């Protein structure tokens, strides 16, 4: 029940930004796991030893998200 | 001067051995369901908060202990 | 009652008498030596002619510590306050770090010269609600 | 020998394997995500452990695990 | 007496600090959430996600033996 | 498999290649075809000539084969895409390594098996209280 | 220009004129009023 | 920008028109010089990836021409710098020293070219040196490198600062020319049989040259009325001389004949002031300058000769890559060939030969400054001898670990091994297993055969046991090679220098020269305690030598890893697979080589600064005899390790830490501060950066619960940066702690 520019927060526990909310990129259509795509303003730890930054953007489930905006 | 030295280390072994079991207690025998929302889990509820207050007392602390003894100096 | 027994003023002391005849001179001022055995002569001292701080919270040595204390807090918080506020009002223009690594002079100097009101501006945040966040909405790490 | 897992958290991209320097992992045809593929490691026998796939991961924390466990002469990496 | 007091808090908080920080992130985190799943002594997770040196909850052990040794000279 | 067809390089020897536990314990050999004769560095130290047409050369492990096999096809513009790495046994025994099945592991193929495919998350893995004095760990069950 | 004017206002410029500016203000008053252990 | 002629005349000049314009934007905006630092900062990390790549002109452009105009502009640069610091130096000596008030008495006060201001107590850094002056007693000799240059008046000093500052415009401003008006191009660079050419003939030739002219016509002829006992104030000025040729051609009986002898061969009748008298000089306890300006003479000729042996354009002359095409043995198979391109386009392989070559000239100038003083009245200031000796050991021990990272560096960027097929480089990359253990051996060797010998020296000493020791008066080590070649210098001006009337330098043996109250030189005895410390010496620099050569030999790749060339040159490892890949770059391997230099020097340092209290420096006696510091107990005491800790270290380390009240305390200060940045490195040095991530994560939802967070993401230092910063905190802490020591001690001696 997702569209494009939603705000949700992450609920992956494991994830980087557990806690953090994100903005939704786009959704695939059915037949995949994680289809949810979300970008955020804060990379995450991903990258070689000394790079500049991370990864800002991936694929979640909508059980794992809550609505806000 | 031999006696209360010798015991002070002996101590400073305990302790951190009594961390460090801690620790193993955690990463083998802590169980969260059974542990679920008693004193034990609340303290992996608000890790966050208890490590930076201490980190904010030991600055605190270092801070203004260095630069009396520097200032002293 | 007779606090601090072991401890005598600087003006009765033996060793710092002994010493304030004999004060070196920071500045440029001859007379800055006698100015020290004419300054710290109120305050009290030990057996071996050094002043000393009592800190336990009497207002008799309110200058030793509470001045000091309260004029450090005041600076500090507006520091703090100041910093708090421009890092918030970065979060609204374009690009948040570009912002953070090239300061916006017109807009930092404009935050830093409305800070002496720091402590209302804090409880008007704290009473709305600006100044804390809420656990439910700050990302944390798996317990 | 080491423990190699992939979780179905794996998009697909083959970036673990372009990365792999001993030829230990594969790719095979999945139905999870849009390439329709997941990685897999068949031969662990010849698995040193670098960690070279989980740095070439994007996923939001890894999709394939490293569980370094009883090194030999081949996880050793030794030549001589 | 006062200043070396002080010198000791710090020494006790900050290694008080570093053991309590490697038993409550034993069991993972935001660099390793499943620490818990690689026991407490290990070397390492990679070179990758900028850094994993010392992240083990046998690490932080190590680094806090280095205070109590400073704490008790 | 057969036989390992190829002609040795053009090198005058060096102290990086094989020992006697490598000749002994087990050794590596990667067989490829050059288009024409040029140099390429060995991955035990030094430039080598490579033959023209089928080439042969025997390493001590299978990482020195691979970074070879990576160095082949990136540098030069008539890229080998067959080399064939061996694994060497001490009764003369040969088998296949790569390329696995024919293809390259970079792209998917058909007809591979899922080896250490799990159907969870890794903060989906149980405790460790739950599998305590068994031989088993959290990622193995 | 503005580059130039971006340029003097960057993070390590700026932090230092700070810091010198600050350094002027406290030299000069332990100049002219030193030696302030406490307040009398 | 501007637009000038041309500039050439039939030349290989070859400049493009403006290739990079002037502008300030880019100044706004930093780390523009990297692709990867331009979409801006999202962690704190690209920030210190900003200047831990600031200078690296490979990883930004690939095109050669670029980069070598980028260089040529930095020298620029970096030679304004270098003007700007030594005006400085002219202007501090101007307008805020003694010069003057300490050429008058120079035996009887002290150098001092900085005035502290007094503030917050800090006045009394402000020492009496004498003569009424109140200032820091410098250690740099520039009161002695002034008198032997000629300086009398401040205004001369001043002139000397106001050209600095000129020469360091011009500096600044040819670099801005040579890369934003007119650029060479790669026509005109890669030329090194010409660049040598014109380096030896017009550089070092021409500057020696017009350097011994300058001595002649100033420097000889007013050191010769300084050293009489004649005030500056009538001593005359550099250019009565010229102005008035009689006035020379009289000073100096040679003078007194003309310029055509020197024309029709007739050099012999110049020896009254090019002479080759050697030794010191018994008034200043210097070198003599009627041989320095011979000696420069004779420089200048040889390098404008050096300077005519490759070819140019007129046909004459060498190509080095035939001489290196023709060097081949049946040992090598072909020899020297490709080194030319080699070292014609690979700017890190030009710089790991340069630096090495200009570490070991310093260490070399250091060791030669040391023994035969070159400058008035260096040799009564034990402060400035040891400063000088050591500050030129540090310099060159650093510039030596740059070329084994700049030799990896072209390792792991530049070399081609199609370039390099069966040569030098190549067969030795063969080997390299065989270099690598046989010096693996060779340190294991030296470390057992002489530190095990001073192991056993302190456990037989403590033992009660002095017939079993390695020293003077036991189980004897005497350096038989030393002290012969000592003898054989000794002997020189009787049987193989007939025209030297003196040793090169007193401390091979002879005569004991001493100023005012303190000796210059003297023969330096060498003994059981001498050889064991030039074992010493030895072994730390082969173990050095092993590091920094395993980090070249082995930066392409190895048994461990076979493809590293891959992962570049700077990088912390490959996983903790393999047992363990942590610290396998040439990155790495400099950062340990650091640490064994300094090691090596600490040691070597020491030796220099015992010796010479000990068995050298002292007093001397009205009568004849020398009474030194530590009263000789080098020979006797430093054989043991405790010998070096109580009455090297806790015996001379009493001037620092007894230094408060004084002029000495910021000293004691350092010594204390340079004992505290020792351990703050290490804090670096044993941890990991997973923890301190970790423990940012806690920080960072401290800050979010204030909502007080960055937009740029606080990241700990990558494990390349943490340990870089660790090994500079270490070389800084101890390098400030042993120059506090060595000051405090080395003033309090008289
Ligand atoms: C003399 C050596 C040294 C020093 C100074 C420190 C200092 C510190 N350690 Mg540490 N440590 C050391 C050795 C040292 N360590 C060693 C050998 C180990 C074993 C590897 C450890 C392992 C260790 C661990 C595991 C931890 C620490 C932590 C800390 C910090 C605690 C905060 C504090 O003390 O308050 C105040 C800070 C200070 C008193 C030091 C600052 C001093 C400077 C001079 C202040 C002024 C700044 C200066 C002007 C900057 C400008 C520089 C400019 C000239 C370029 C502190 C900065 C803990 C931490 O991170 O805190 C949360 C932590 O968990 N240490
Ligand atoms: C707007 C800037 C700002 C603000 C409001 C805060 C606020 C806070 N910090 Mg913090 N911090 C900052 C910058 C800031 N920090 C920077 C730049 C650093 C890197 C050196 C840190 C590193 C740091 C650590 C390691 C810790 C904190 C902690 C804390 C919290 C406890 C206060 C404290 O520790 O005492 C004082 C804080 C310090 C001594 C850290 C340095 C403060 C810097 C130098 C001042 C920043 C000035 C800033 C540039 C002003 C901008 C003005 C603008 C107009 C341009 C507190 C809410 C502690 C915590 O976790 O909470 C319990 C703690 O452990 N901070
Ligand atoms: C971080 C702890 C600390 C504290 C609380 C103080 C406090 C003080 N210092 Mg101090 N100082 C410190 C660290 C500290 N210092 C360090 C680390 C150094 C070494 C660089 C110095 C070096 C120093 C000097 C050289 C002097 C002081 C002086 C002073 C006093 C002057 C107050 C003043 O200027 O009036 C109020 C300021 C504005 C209203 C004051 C009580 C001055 C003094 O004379 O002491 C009495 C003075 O001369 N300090
Ligand atoms: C006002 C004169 C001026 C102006 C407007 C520019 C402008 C520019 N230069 Mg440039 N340059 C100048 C003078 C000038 N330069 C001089 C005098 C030299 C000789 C040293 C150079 C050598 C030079 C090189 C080699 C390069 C540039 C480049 C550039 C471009 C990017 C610069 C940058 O990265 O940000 C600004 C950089 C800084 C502000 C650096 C700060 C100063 C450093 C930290 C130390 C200062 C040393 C200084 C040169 C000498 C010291 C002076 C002495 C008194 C001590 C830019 C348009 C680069 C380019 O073309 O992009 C590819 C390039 O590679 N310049
Ligand atoms: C006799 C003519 C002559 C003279 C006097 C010099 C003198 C100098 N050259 Mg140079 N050079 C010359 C001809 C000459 N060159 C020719 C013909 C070429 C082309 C083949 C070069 C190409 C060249 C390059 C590429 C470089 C120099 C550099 C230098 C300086 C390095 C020495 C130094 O820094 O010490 C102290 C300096 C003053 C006391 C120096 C002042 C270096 C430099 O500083 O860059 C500008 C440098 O990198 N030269
Ligand atoms: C004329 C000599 C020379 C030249 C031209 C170069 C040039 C270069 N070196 Mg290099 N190097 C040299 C000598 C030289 N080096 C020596 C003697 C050593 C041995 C110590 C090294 C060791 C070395 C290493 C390990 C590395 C380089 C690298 C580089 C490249 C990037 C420079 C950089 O990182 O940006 C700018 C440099 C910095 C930002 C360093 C700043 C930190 C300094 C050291 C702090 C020093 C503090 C100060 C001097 C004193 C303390 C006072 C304090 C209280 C303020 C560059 C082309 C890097 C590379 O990747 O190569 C391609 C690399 O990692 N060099
Ligand atoms: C008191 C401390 C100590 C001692 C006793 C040693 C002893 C030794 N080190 Mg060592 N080292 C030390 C501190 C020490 N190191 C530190 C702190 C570092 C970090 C910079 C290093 C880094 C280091 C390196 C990189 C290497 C050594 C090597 C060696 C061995 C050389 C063989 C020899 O000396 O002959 C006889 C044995 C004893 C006299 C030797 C056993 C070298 C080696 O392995 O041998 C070839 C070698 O490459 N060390
Ligand atoms: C302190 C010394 C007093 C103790 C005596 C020690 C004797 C030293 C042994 C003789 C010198 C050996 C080198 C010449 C021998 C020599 O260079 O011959 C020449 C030979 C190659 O020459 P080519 O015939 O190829 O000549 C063509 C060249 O132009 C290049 O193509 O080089 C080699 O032998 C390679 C093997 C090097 C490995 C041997 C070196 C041993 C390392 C230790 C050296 C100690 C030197 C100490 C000096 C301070
Ligand atoms: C009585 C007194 C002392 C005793 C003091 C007592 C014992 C200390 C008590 C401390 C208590 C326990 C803590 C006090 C307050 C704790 C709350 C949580 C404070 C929160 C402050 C935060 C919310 C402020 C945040 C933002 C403020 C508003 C302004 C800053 O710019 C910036 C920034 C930091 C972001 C002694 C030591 C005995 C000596 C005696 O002479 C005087
Ligand atoms: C005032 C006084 C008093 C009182 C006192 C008191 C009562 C107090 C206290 C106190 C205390 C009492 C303190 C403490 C301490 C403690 C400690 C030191 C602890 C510990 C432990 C630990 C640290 C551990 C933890 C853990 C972990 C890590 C996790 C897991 C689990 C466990 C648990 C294992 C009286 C009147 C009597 C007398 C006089 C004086
Ligand atoms: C403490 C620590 C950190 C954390 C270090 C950090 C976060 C550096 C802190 C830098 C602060 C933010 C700046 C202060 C220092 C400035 C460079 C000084 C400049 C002062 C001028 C502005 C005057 C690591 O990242 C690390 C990595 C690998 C091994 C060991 C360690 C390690 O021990
Ligand atoms: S990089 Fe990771 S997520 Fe991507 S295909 Fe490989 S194992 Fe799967
Ligand atoms: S850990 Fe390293 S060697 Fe093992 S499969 Fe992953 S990348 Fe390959
Ligand atoms: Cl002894």
């Amino acid at each position: 029940a997702l569209n494009r520019g939603d705000k949700v927060r992450i609920k992956r526990t494991e994830s980087y930004w557990y806690g953090d909310v994100g903005t939704v990129a786009s959704v695939e259509k059915s037949g995949i796991l994680y289809p949810v795509i979300v970008r955020f303003d804060r990379v995450n730890y991903n990258g070689f030893s000394g790079s500049a930054s991370g990864v800002n953007t991936n694929n979640f489930a909508e059980n794992e998200l809550e609505l806000v905006q | 001067a031999a006696l209360y030295t010798h015991h002070q280390y002996i101590a400073g072994f305990l302790m951190v051995g009594a961390f460090a079991h801690g620790a193993i207690f955690f990463v083998r025998d802590y169980d969260p369901v059974a542990n679920k929302d008693n004193v034990l889990a609340r303290m992996l509820e608000h890790k966050e908060a208890l490590i930076s207050h201490l980190s904010w007392v030991s600055l605190f602390l270092g801070f203004h202990t260095l630069g009396l003894y520097v200032h002293n100096d | 009652a007779d606090d601090f027994a072991n401890l005598t003023p600087c003006s009765e002391n033996p060793a710092y008498l002994a010493k304030s005849k004999n004060f070196l001179n920071t500045t440029n001022d001859p007379n800055s030596g006698k100015i020290r055995a004419e300054r710290y002569a109120s305050a009290l001292c030990g057996p071996e002619g050094y002043p000393h701080l009592i800190v336990d919270g009497r207002f008799t040595h309110a200058g030793d510590f509470l001045i000091p204390s309260i004029l450090f807090l005041y600076i500090a918080g507006w520091i703090g306050w100041v910093g708090r506020s421009y890092l918030i009002e970065i979060r609204e223009s374009k690009n948040p770090e570009m912002q953070e690594v090239v300061i916006n002079v017109p807009l930092a100097i404009k935050k830093m010269l409305g800070g002496f009101l720091w402590p209302l501006a804090a409880v008007g945040e704290y009473t709305s609600g600006k100044l804390v966040m809420k656990d439910s909405e700050i990302p944390t790490s798996p317990r | 020998s080491h423990s190699v897992k992939i979780y179905d958290t794996c998009i697909g991209c083959t970036q673990c394997v372009r990365a792999c320097p001993l030829d230990v992992l594969e790719m095979v045809p999945w139905d999870g995500c849009k390439a329709a593929q997941i990685a897999s490691s068949p031969r662990t026998e010849d698995c040193v452990g670098c960690k070279r796939c989980e740095t070439a991961c994007p996923t939001d924390f890894l999709s394939i695990r490293v569980y370094l466990g009883a090194e030999t002469t081949r996880s050793m990496g030794l030549a001589y | 007496d006062f200043l070396v007091h002080h010198a000791i808090a710090l020494g006790l908080h900050t290694t008080a600090l570093i053991l309590i920080k490697g038993a409550l992130d034993a069991r993972g985190s935001k660099l390793m959430p499943d620490k818990k799943d690689f026991g407490y002594s290990f070397p390492c997770d990679g070179p990758g996600r900028g850094g994993t040196c010392d992240i083990s909850a046998w690490d932080a052990f190590y680094l806090a033996m280095f205070w109590m040794l400073n704490t008790l000279g | 498999m057969t036989e390992l067809s190829g002609q040795p390089p053009k090198f005058g020897g060096s102290t990086g290649g094989l020992l006697s536990k490598a000749n002994r314990e087990e050794k590596y050999a990667i067989t490829w075809t050059s288009a024409s004769e040029q140099v390429f560095e060995m991955p035990t130290g030094g430039a080598a000539i490579m033959n023209e047409g089928e080439n042969l050369l025997y390493l001590a492990r299978k990482e020195q084969c691979l970074a070879l096999g990576t160095q082949l096809r990136t540098k030069f513009k008539p890229k080998i895409q067959d080399y064939k790495i061996y694994r060497v046994y001490p009764s003369g025994e040969v088998q296949y390594l790569h390329p696995a099945d024919g293809v390259f592991p970079e792209k998917v193929n058909e007809g591979r098996e899922a080896q250490g495919t799990k159907t969870r998350r890794i903060g989906q893995n149980p405790e460790p209280v739950t599998i305590k004095f068994s031989g088993k760990a959290p990622y193995e069950v | 220009m503005d580059g130039l004017k971006s340029f003097l206002s960057t993070a390590p410029v700026m932090i230092m004129a700070l810091l010198t500016f600050t350094a002027g203000i406290l030299i000069e008053f332990n100049r002219f009023y030193p030696d302030l252990l406490f307040h009398p | 920008t501007i637009s000038p002629p041309e500039r050439e005349a039939k030349a290989k000049v070859s400049v493009d028109n403006n290739p990079v314009p002037t502008s300030f934007e880019k100044w706004g905006k930093p780390g523009h010089f990297d692709r990867t630092l331009a979409r801006g900062p999202k962690t704190t990390t690209w920030i210190w990836n900003l200047h831990a790549n600031a200078h690296d002109f490979d990883s930004q452009t690939s095109d050669l021409e670029d980069v070598s105009r980028k260089i040529f502009s930095a020298h620029f640069g970096h030679l304004a710098v270098v003007f700007v610091w030594l005006s400085g130096m002219y202007f501090h000596g101007a307008k805020f020293s003694n010069y003057e008030g300490w050429l008058a008495d120079p035996t009887h006060i002290k150098p001092s070219a900085q005035v502290v201001w007094p503030i917050v107590g800090q006045g009394i850094l402000n020492g009496d040196v004498g003569g009424g002056f109140h200032g820091i007693q410098i250690t740099s000799g520039l009161f002695y490198l002034w008198r032997a240059s000629g300086f009398t008046d401040s205004y001369q000093l001043y002139c000397t600062a106001i050209g600095g500052l000129v020469m360091a415009a011009l500096m600044l401003f040819a670099g801005w020319f040579h890369y934003h008006v007119k650029a060479p191009k790669l026509e005109w660079f890669q030329n090194v049989e010409s660049m040598m050419n014109h380096h030896l003939a017009g550089l070092l030739g021409l500057g020696s040259l017009g350097w011994a002219g300058h001595q002649i016509h100033v420097s000889m002829p007013i050191n010769k009325l300084l050293d009489a006992g004649v005030a500056p104030k009538d001593i005359p000025l550099p250019h009565e001389f010229i102005l008035e040729p009689s006035k020379m051609a009289e000073l100096y009986p040679s003078f007194a004949q003309g310029l055509t002898p020197f024309f029709t061969l007739n050099w012999g009748v110049y020896s009254d002031f090019l002479t080759f008298k050697g030794g010191l000089n018994p008034v200043t306890g210097g070198l003599w300058l009627s041989d320095t300006a011979h000696h420069h003479l004779a420089i200048a000729v040889l390098f404008i000769i050096a300077g005519h042996m490759y070819r140019t354009n007129w046909g004459i002359g060498h190509s080095m890559k035939e001489i290196l095409e023709a060097h081949k043995g049946p040992f090598t198979g072909e020899g020297h060939k490709g080194l030319y391109e080699i070292l014609t386009t690979s700017w890190h392989a030009q710089l790991a030969i340069n630096l090495a070559l200009l570490g070991s000239l310093t260490i070399i100038v250091a060791q030669h400054m040391y023994a035969m003083p070159p400058y008035p009245y260096q040799a009564i200031d034990y402060a400035t001898q040891l400063s000088l000796f050591t500050h030129h050991m540090w310099i060159g021990g650093f510039l030596i670990v740059g070329a084994g990272a700049h030799g990896a560096i072209f390792m792991v960027r530049d070399y081609d091994p199609a370039k390099n097929v069966n040569n030098l480089l190549d067969r030795m990359l063969r080997h390299r297993d065989a270099i690598i253990s046989h010096l693996n051996w060779v340190c294991i060797f030296l470390g057992f055969h002489s530190f095990g010998l001073y192991i056993h020296n302190d456990t037989m000493r403590a033992l009660g046991r002095p017939q079993d020791m390695f020293s003077d008066t036991a189980i004897q080590l005497q350096p038989i090679f030393a002290q012969w070649v000592q003898h054989l210098h000794t002997l020189a001006p009787g049987a193989t220098a007939p025209n030297a009337l003196a040793t090169a330098s007193y401390a091979f043996g002879g005569e004991t020269i001493a100023v005012a109250g303190k000796v210059a030189m003297m023969p330096i005895t060498l003994g059981t305690a001498d050889f064991m410390v030039h074992h010493i010496h030895a072994f730390t620099i082969h173990v050095t030598a092993l590091i920094l050569l395993k980090g070249v030999l082995y930066a392409r790749s190895s048994r461990l890893v076979p493809d590293k060339a891959n992962l570049g040159f700077r990088f912390p490892c490959d996983g903790p697979g393999r047992g363990g890949t942590c610290q396998v770059s040439g990155w790495d391997h400099v950062f340990l080589g650091l640490f064994w230099m300094y090691n090596s020097l600490s040691i070597v340092i020491f030796h220099f600064s015992w010796k010479m209290q000990s068995d050298v420096w002292g007093t001397v006696s009205p009568d004849g005899s020398v009474t030194h510091v530590t009263l000789g107990n080098f020979a006797q005491s430093a054989i043991t390790i405790n010998g070096w800790l109580r009455d090297f270290l806790w015996a001379q380390a009493a001037n620092v830490i007894n230094s408060y009240g004084s002029a000495l305390s910021a000293y004691g200060i350092m010594f204390l501060a340079g004992h505290f940045v020792f351990a703050f490195s290490l804090m670096f040095l044993f941890s990991g950066r997973g923890y301190w991530q970790e423990l940012i994560e806690s920080i960072v939802w401290a800050h979010n619960k204030l909502n007080v967070a960055p937009a740029i993401q606080p990241r700990a230092l990558s494990i390349i940066q943490g340990r870089a910063v660790g090994v500079a905190h270490y070389l800084l802490g101890g390098i400030v702690t042993t120059w506090a020591f060595f000051l405090a001690r080395s003033l309090s001696i008289g």
